[PDB]
RNA sequence: AGGACGACAUUAGACGAAUCAUCUGGAAAGAUGAAUCAAAGAAGGUAAUAAUCCUGUAGUCGAAAAUGUUGUCUCUCUUGAGUGGAUCCUGAGUACGACGGAGCACGUGAAAUUCCGUCGGAAUCUGGGAGGACCAUCUCCUAAGGCUAAAUACUCUCUAGUGACCGAUAGUGAACCAGUACCGUGAGGGAAAGGUGAAAAGCACCCCGGAAGGGGAGUGAAAUAGAACCUGAAACCGUGUGCUUACAAGUAGUCAGAGCCCGUUAAUGGGUGAUGGCGUGCCUUUUGUAGAAUGAACCGGCGAGUUACGAUUUGAUGCAAGGUUAAGCAGUAAAUGUGGAGCCGUAGCGAAAGCGAGUCUGAAUAGGGCGUUUAGUAUUUGGUCGUAGACCCGAAACCAGGUGAU
RNA sequence: UAACUUGGGAGUCAGAACAUGGGUGAUAAGGUCCGUGUUCGAAAGGGAAACAGCCCAGACCACCAGCUAAGGUCCCAAAAU
RNA sequence: GACAAUGGUAGGAGAGCGUUCUAAGGGCGUUGAAGCAUGAUCGUAAGGACAUGUGGAGCGCUUAGAAGUGAGAAUGCCGGUG
């Protein structure tokens, strides 16, 4: 209930502002219907086959009936020919359901409370640099040490932090109102500015 | 929690049986239909409620009634729900909505009485019931019907 | 995601053909008839393992009764006297005594005859 | 497409759990016994609501 | 109602940062070690798997010309507000009506509004209609003349993209000089057929044969990769072989067990079988089948409960007398923020007026039927229904629109 | 050791032979039609020479173990000339 | 250690292996991948392995999703061979 603050290599003054959003015991089965939701929503279902109707040809009736001594076969493009016609193909559809608006926040206050209640969180003070230098950020990730998967969060925008750190494998730079739930449990280390940390309890609680 | 070891809910994912996929499933070669007849054919199924030529249950019974054109549906707030607030100022079709009690009252908000008033409250309703209008004048309070 | 039967079949039928060797002619080379013959061969195997217990205590009854009347005793009067003698032996032993070593069985027939 | 009720349900009123018919054989002959003409009230339908509870679903 | 004065977008293209060394290898992009750019770790190619080898990407620039948006000015154009209303005009064979008929969700019925056909046929501001026939009163609005952008529906194409979409019996019929060979007089039907290698290095020469082919040599990491060419399974036709067969009655096995040959993923070992018991294949269909009932020549490959929208049910998970968003608008075609119009539930009874913890029939406070004492709600995994072709495969047959008297 | 109330999911509405009470038939049928039991259908084994319906008895799998039921005991073929 | 229960069609109810793809984690691959052939091995079933040949480049294993998911019959369709 008191997260310690660092700035760019140096300890400084810290806050306690982690009360209800950071500290709930994580309700795991709420998360499993939220991590499954988004990843079954990213993808554009666009896949079709042409069934027995829309193939070309087939008005002929090849054998007649009685007399010839073959099957009672009907057209040329029935499914059991080597021609087309597929009886049960994939209809182009959409993969999208929704949870109610209370459950839709209770996963997200459970996702980052999985970070803070056990093994891993860090709040840094803000940091600006005008010219986009990738090397001046890979420098920073190894001082205050994080593993390969790491998530930085600006308060509403960043003309450089959104535009640096876009080359390194394992880094995502997300504005604090774009906080989804897959990446925040895909990562292992939240490193956030101190300006947005006061806002996320003022917007999720 | 983490991605690589996520476990589902506790008795919530059951996998659906593919029917007619082997003799050793319990649905073999005929997949639950039977042997022959009307039900076992593809797409067959009788319309619901059809006794087979014998006229259905909704031909013997006779019809009666007509609804209305104006059937004013009072949003029936009971008298018990008022035992939550205080100062006894008013109850109001602008306020009794926005304390969450009533929503989308069609026309008129009648006070049916099946609780306990328990307060010298002042109302302002649309129209009343007979027994509940005694309960408001029991402990003391006027209105505007 | 279309999936076709890529080698869930020919890795399955070549553990029937390989499990069916030495059958005559064209019932060891090809699936659709040799699946039937192995499918009876279990149905026999469940049946006749209830014949080895119905055949070998039909063998021993011959080779005891062949050796019982080499001592003026029929088989039926023998095991009546043998049970009255309080002898809890099988038949498979009473065979295997009476064919390797007569001199044991030479007095065993006496004890049953002497209870009567 | 939404489930389409059929309007033979001008002949039944949802009580709070069960249906409510109106008893048959009303008009067209009254050369009929007198205490049986006295039976003109209504009864709830029997347990053949198995055969019709996908037909009358939106009267609720 | 036409047209000169002046910023962008298309139709070609530029520049574009960062690496070596060893090892196995035919050859490294691989392994191990030492480095470097990064607004560039999209993607493909290069003798294997490359951020730093090539083409590229991020970010920047360019346009003689010719069109499209267009900003500005220049031009055309152009008077607009009030009062008196003592007179004058406001869309004629029209609106309507009778008669048969179509459309309005509405089958001529109690039938307004709407258009066409035939025939009769008004009044004009105290007018004229319309408020589900019609009359009265009250509110609303002025037909029988015209014109009109945006929200919205579509892709044979064009530009740039994406895919829990297929990888040659799949995907379009058509990857392959496809609506082509080919069948029909005709209208119209309508196929099969992809892969040498890194590079053609595509076998110089010697030998048998007329040639085709073939054995050596030779290229190549590999020709057991030879232009029917990667990989090469089954049916099936063959070659010498270890055991076994010419006195025998057979749904072809299985369980005993002799003799001779071989030695294993080393285990109560593998192959062969002189002789005894035991015994009428499989599936569909049946009161019943070895059945002389049906179906299959054999081996491969393809080939049958699916999806959207709803309704009801149990199982799950949020919240609790409360639960809940639709369309839209912002946003990695991010599933998250807002939107409380609505739906369901907290109270039912009766056809209805209406009444209310109780109503209804009823002359009754009598007796009855249905209620009251509280759990509903939103999403989703299952089982089943309904509308769609809705487990697949099969009919003679109907109705449109055409091609044929050789 | 069942029964009943409620709620999801069906399948059957072509039966057959024996043993007995009956109608029809001719005290004819492996006939047809009812009652009532069993077995088969949906049940493999042992006996009835072979033989869905008769006679014993209900198979979770192993073993070269013992008693017994129905039918049998000179030989084919286990057991008494 | 007991104690009982386990024939079975139509049909109802549970637990399961395998195939193709994606997500995340973690690996094996010119000192030889997937398929192909052969073998006396392991699990109660569907099935899982491991050596040895042939093969020349892209695969497994755990967790969790989505389905064009399994072949012996349709006088089935197509290609081969009797
Ligand atoms: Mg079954
Ligand atoms: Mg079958
Ligand atoms: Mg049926
Ligand atoms: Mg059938
Ligand atoms: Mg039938
Ligand atoms: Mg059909
Ligand atoms: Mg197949
Ligand atoms: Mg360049
Ligand atoms: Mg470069
Ligand atoms: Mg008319
Ligand atoms: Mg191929
Ligand atoms: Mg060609
Ligand atoms: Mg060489
Ligand atoms: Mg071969
Ligand atoms: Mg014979
Ligand atoms: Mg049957
Ligand atoms: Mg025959
Ligand atoms: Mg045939
Ligand atoms: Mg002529
Ligand atoms: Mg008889
Ligand atoms: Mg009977
Ligand atoms: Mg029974
Ligand atoms: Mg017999
Ligand atoms: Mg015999
Ligand atoms: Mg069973
Ligand atoms: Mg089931
Ligand atoms: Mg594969
Ligand atoms: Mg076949
Ligand atoms: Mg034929």
């Amino acid at each position: 209930n008191y997260d310690v603050l660092k700035l760019d290599g140096t300890k400084s003054g810290s806050i306690e502002l982690s009360d209800a959003v950071f500290g709930i015991e994580p309700n795991n089965s709420v998360l499993f219907e939220a991590i499954n939701l988004q990843r079954a929503s990213l993808r554009q279902g666009t896949h079709a086959v042409k069934n027995r109707s829309a193939v070309s040809g087939g008005g002929r009736k090849p054998w007649k009936q009685k007399g010839t001594g073959r099957a009672r076969q009907g057209t040329i493009r029935a499914p059991q020919w080597r021609g087309g016609g597929i009886v049960f193909g994939p209809t182009p559809r959409s993969y999208a359901y929704k949870m109610p608006k209370k459950m839709r926040r209770l996963a997200l206050r459970s996702a980052l409370s999985f970070k803070a209640q056990e093994n891993g969180l860090t709040v840094v003070d803000a940091f600006n640099f005008e010219a986009p230098k990738t090397k001046e950020f890979k420098n920073v990730l190894s001082t205050l040490e994080q593993p390969k998967k790491v998530l930085v969060v600006t308060e509403n925008e960043d003309v450089n932090v959104e535009l640096s750190a876009r080359n390194i494998p394992g880094v995502q730079v997300t504005t604090a109102q774009g906080l989804n739930v897959l990446d925040i449990t895909n990562a292992d280390s939240l490193v956030i500015t101190e300006a947005a940390a006061k806002k996320v309890e003022e917007v999720l609680g | 929690m983490k991605l690589h070891e996520l476990k589902p809910a506790e008795g919530s994912r059951k996998e659906r049986n593919r029917v007619g996929r082997g003799v050793a499933t319990g649905n073999g070669k005929t997949s639950g239909r039977g042997h022959k007849g009307q039900k076992a054919r593809s797409g067959g199924g009788v319309r619901p409620g059809f006794e087979g030529g014998q006229l259905p249950l909704f031909r013997r019974l006779p019809k009666r009634g007509f609804t209305n054109i104006n059937r004013k549906e009072y949003a029936i707030v009971n008298l018990d729900q008022l035992n939550k607030f205080e100062d006894g100022t008013e109850v109001t079709p602008a306020l009794l909505v926005e304390s969450g009690v009533v929503k989308n009252e069609k026309s008129g908000i009648k006070i049916l009485g099946n609780g306990s008033l328990d307060k010298k409250l002042t109302v302002k309703a649309h129209k009343f019931s007979a027994s509940a209008a005694e309960a408001i004048d029991a402990k003391g309070g006027a209105h505007e019907v | 995601p279309r999936v076709k039967g890529g080698t869930v079949t020919r890795a399955r039928r070549k553990k029937t053909i390989k499990l069916a060797k030495g059958y005559f002619g064209s019932k060891h080379t090809l699936y659709k008839v040799a699946k039937q013959q192995v499918m009876k061969s279990g149905q026999y195997a469940f049946r006749d393992r209830r014949q080895r217990k119905r055949d070998f205590r039909k063998l021993w009854i011959t080779r005891i009764n062949a050796a019982a009347r080499q001592h003026e005793m029929s088989y039926s009067r023998l095991m009546n006297g043998l049970k009255k003698a309080g002898i809890d032996i099988n038949r498979k032993m009473l065979s295997e005594i009476a064919i390797s070593d007569e001199k044991a069985f030479a007095q065993l027939v006496t004890k049953a005859k002497d209870a009567l | 497409p939404k489930m389409k009720t059929h309007r033979g349900a001008a002949k039944r009123v949802k009580r709070t759990a069960s249906g409510q018919l109106k008893r048959s054989r009303a008009f067209t002959s009254h050369l009929f016994a007198n205490k049986s003409t006295k039976q003109k009230r209504q009864l709830r339908k029997a347990r053949l609501v198995s055969k019709s509870d996908m037909k009358r679903v939106k009267q609720l």
